[PDB]
């Protein structure tokens, strides 16, 4: 007789709410421009360990906790950090650095417009997902659920032995960016 | 949607720059995220652990590109005295 | 004729027309990291334009000779 | 055969090929060495 | 709500009130008031051979945690994985790349 259908708030298992998505959505955009438009080169690169942070939040708020960890271990942890030291050693100024960008901001919404109205069409219907709307609904199993792994256990997995090739490549990678680094910058003895 | 914004913003960094040839360093990297962002997303909707993988994998090269540019850069810089370009 | 428009409109009006032309599109190659990046770019936006707007093929061909002869005219 | 209206398609293909010289345009703009501005 | 995030806010909170006890009682004064010279390679070789060697190490982290499944056929990739990483390494020790010695 009364609705089937029956919608209530969870209480104690309410995971987290949509909303800081678009809170670090909109970061992370701002932070964008910030990095493309400031004069100095150290803001830049500031504004773009802000940039990172950002993104690693979200992933780690969508619940991709390893990769993450890894990209904020990474991406600001080194890749960042030989930024500041290449850029905070270089004599830099600042005024060689800064050009007219108004000559050049016709052909930014040029760009902006047509390649985005490409791309966007391009993209599959989960990642555009987001008035009666659309929920997504999850319930529970139990022969899925007998050792669950975490992702670092199940990319530990496959990482060193289906896909075992992809390492051997990555680790030649890795070798010649050590290799060739060194032979390009260093005096020899 | 967030993924593509990003994807723009890298490839704007190279539309507005004239003199930056360390912006054009950083453009590139904001690329990198972008794409393994997506990767990443489209990975939680189709339940695969293999674009996770992927994406661990680009940001192993990505960081090699930065070794291997940061590395030229400083040998240009060690005859040039500059990093500005004269336009 | 022999001396004159069979020259002109032959062999050497090609020299002196081509090698104007050439000069033209040698002087887009400065050796700029930053306005070489703008030019892949612009290739790339034209390549998606094309193979996405379903364009006529002649449009293209219209474009290539308008590109062409505007390299032919100096200043 | 079906006619077509030439006046319509004609403002088709200066539109068309108008749009990309305009974006030829603005690459003269953002390559030009003085501060022109954005309505250059 | 979660523990972390009133965790992060209670701590953000903190520091709040310790910059206020600066601004609001510790004296303040209107008053606020060209070189080069080569850098060491030395400074880059740091940043480089830590950027190269924390993604190794960072790529061997899954194999930790999934050491049962991955077994002998594991281990022996992880190994040849760990093999070329320190071929590398013994090149760096080889040049005196570190410039430390
Ligand atoms: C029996 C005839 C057989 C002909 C066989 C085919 C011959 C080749 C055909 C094309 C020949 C080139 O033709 C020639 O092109 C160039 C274009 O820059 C022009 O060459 C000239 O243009 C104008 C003159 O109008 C000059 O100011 C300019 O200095 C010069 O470039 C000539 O106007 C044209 O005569
Ligand atoms: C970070 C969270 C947000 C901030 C929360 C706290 C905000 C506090 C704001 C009020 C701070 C008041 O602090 C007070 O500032 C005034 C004005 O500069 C200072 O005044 C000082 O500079 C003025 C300049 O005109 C002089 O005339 C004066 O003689 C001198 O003492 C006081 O020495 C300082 O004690
Ligand atoms: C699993 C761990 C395995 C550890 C393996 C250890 C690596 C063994 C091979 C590398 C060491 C041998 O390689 C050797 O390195 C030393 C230290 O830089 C060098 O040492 C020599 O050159 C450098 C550079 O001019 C000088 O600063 C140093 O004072 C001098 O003694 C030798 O010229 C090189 O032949």
């Amino acid at each position: 007789s009364q609705i089937s259908l029956l919608l209530l708030k969870e209480i104690y298992t309410n995971g987290s709410t949509h909303i800081m998505l678009d809170i670090l959505s909109v970061l992370a955009v701002i932070s964008g421009i910030c990095v493309i438009i400031s004069k100095n080169p150290i803001v830049s690169v500031l504004h773009l360990i802000g940039l990172f942070a950002y993104v690693s939040f979200y992933l780690i708020l969508i619940g991709l906790n390893f990769v993450g960890l890894s990209y904020l271990i990474v991406y600001i942890g080194a890749v960042s950090i030989l930024f500041l030291f290449i850029l905070m050693l270089i004599n830099i100024r600042t005024s060689e650095l800064q050009s007219n960008t108004s000559n050049s901001i016709p052909l930014t919404i040029l760009v902006g417009i047509i390649i985005s109205s490409f791309l966007f069409k391009m993209l599959p219907y989960g990642v555009i997902i987001s008035k009666n709307d659309l929920f997504f609904i999850t319930s529970k199993i139990w022969d899925g659920a007998l050792a669950e792994n975490n992702h670092i256990s199940s990319i530990g997995n496959i990482m060193y032995t289906n896909y075992n090739v992809w390492l051997i490549l990555a680790s030649f990678i890795l070798l010649l960016a050590m290799v060739g680094a060194i032979v390009i910058t260093i005096k020899p003895r | 949607n967030i993924t593509l914004i990003l994807f723009l913003i890298g490839i704007l960094g190279f539309v507005l720059n004239r003199k930056n040839i360390i912006l054009m360093l950083i453009s590139i990297e904001i690329m990198l995220l972008s794409i393994t962002f997506l990767i990443l997303l489209s990975s939680l909707n189709m339940d695969d652990i293999i674009g996770q993988t992927y994406a661990i994998y680009i940001i192993v090269v990505a960081g090699a590109e930065s070794a291997i540019g940061l590395g030229i850069l400083v040998a240009f810089y060690r005859l040039r005295g500059s990093i500005a370009i004269e336009y | 004729l022999d001396k004159g428009s069979i020259e002109l409109f032959g062999p050497y009006g090609l020299e002196r027309g081509l090698v104007k032309l050439s000069k033209n599109i040698s002087s887009l190659s400065t050796s700029h990291v930053t306005t070489y990046a703008l030019y892949i770019l612009v290739g790339f936006i034209l390549y998606l334009i094309y193979n996405n707007l379903l364009l006529d093929y002649s449009y293209l061909l219209l474009i290539i000779i308008l590109l062409l002869l505007l390299m032919m005219i100096g200043e | 055969y079906h006619p077509k209206d030439a006046v319509h398609l004609g403002l088709k293909g200066a539109a068309v090929v108008g749009g990309i010289g305009l974006l030829f345009a603005a690459v003269r703009t953002s390559l030009a060495r003085k501060n022109v501005g954005p309505w250059a | 709500m979660s523990a972390m995030s009133i965790y992060i806010i209670f701590v953000s909170i903190i520091a709040i009130l310790f910059l206020a006890i600066d601004l609001i009682f510790a004296p303040h004064n209107p008053y606020k008031e060209q070189s080069r010279s080569p850098f060491n390679i030395s400074f880059f070789i740091y940043g480089l051979v830590f950027l190269l060697l924390d993604l190794e190490i960072l790529l061997l982290y899954p194999f930790a945690v999934s050491e049962y499944v991955n077994s002998a056929y594991g281990l022996a990739a992880a190994l040849i994985f760990i093999g070329i990483i320190t071929i590398g390494f013994v090149y760096e020790l080889g040049h005196d790349a570190l410039k430390v010695h």
